[PDB]
């Protein structure tokens, strides 16, 4: 997260922290995600495409720090890792960048809401809010494009949805932003998601409800003039989602 | 790895 503020899990209690264990025993952070029902976390397919064995993954909920423990956090295994069949990584962008993880604790439970863990509602199919609406993003991603390290504390910031027409402008992204994606950026280009915020939530208030409107997918640089963050347009994937969530 | 990925792995 470029700019924005350090925060704690309580202000984003749907936020999931996804890690991978390597051959040694060493565990490193992979991507963000979002709790959309007690047993289900939603993220981005590109997070997993290189190492698709579900066994290697761990999901934390209730977690406000990257490499240390938070009071109230809960650790989960991944019982099903569902990548999107039409996923693809182009030369600049990703397509159908959406993934689902069914989480199970070693003791067989799905997540239990607490002060630090809550679900985030999905939108209605094809229902997205107005362009210029202010939304929230969250993650453990870099605080600057050029950084080598990641912040230890969770951050969040606010960005505004951008029109497709604006988005498809050549000095923006031109052709590469499709209707299954959303753009969002800072009006002065000072705040953004960055490397390591991938898979994370874009949350917007729709009707009166806080809703998961996007999933962090790609952007050129971070907080870079005329290059918005790009997100997977969740409202377009309710059939894909509901098919797998009904088990 | 697309040129504009925001993935840790890229």
């Amino acid at each position: 997260i470029i700019g924005g503020e350090f925060t704690t899990i309580e202000n984003q209690p749907w936020f999931a922290a996804i890690y991978r264990r390597h051959r040694g025993g060493s565990v490193t952070y992979v991507c963000g995600g979002s709790l959309i029902s007690p047993c289900w976390v939603i993220s981005a397919t590109h997070c997993f495409i290189d190492y698709p064995k579900k066994e290697d993954y761990i999901v934390y909920l209730g977690r406000s720090r990257l490499n240390s423990n938070t009071q109230g956090e809960m650790k989960f295994e991944v019982e099903n890792l569902i990548l999107h069949k039409d996923y693809s990584a182009d030369t600049l962008a990703y397509h159908n960048d959406i993934a689902l993880l069914k989480i199970r604790s070693k003791e067989g439970r799905c997540a239990q809401p607490s002060r630090t863990i809550q679900t985030i509602a999905l939108p209605s199919m094809y229902n997205d809010p107005q362009f210029g609406t202010s939304c929230e993003i969250t993650g453990f991603g870099k605080e600057q494009s050029t950084d080598y390290l990641y912040p230890e504390q969770l951050k969040m910031t606010v960005v505004k949805l951008i029109s497709h027409r604006e988005c498809q402008q050549p000095h923006y992204y031109g052709s590469e932003v499709t209707t299954k994606m959303l753009c969002a950026a800072d009006p002065q280009w000072k705040t953004d998601s960055c490397q390591g915020d991938s898979g994370g939530p874009l949350v917007c208030s729709l009707q009166g409800r806080m809703t998961l409107t996007g999933i962090v997918s790609w952007g050129r640089g971070c907080a870079l003039k005329d290059k918005p963050g790009v997100y997977t347009r969740v409202s377009h994937f309710l059939p894909w989602i509901r098919s797998h969530t009904k088990e | 790895c697309p040129a504009y990925s925001r993935y840790i792995g890229c």
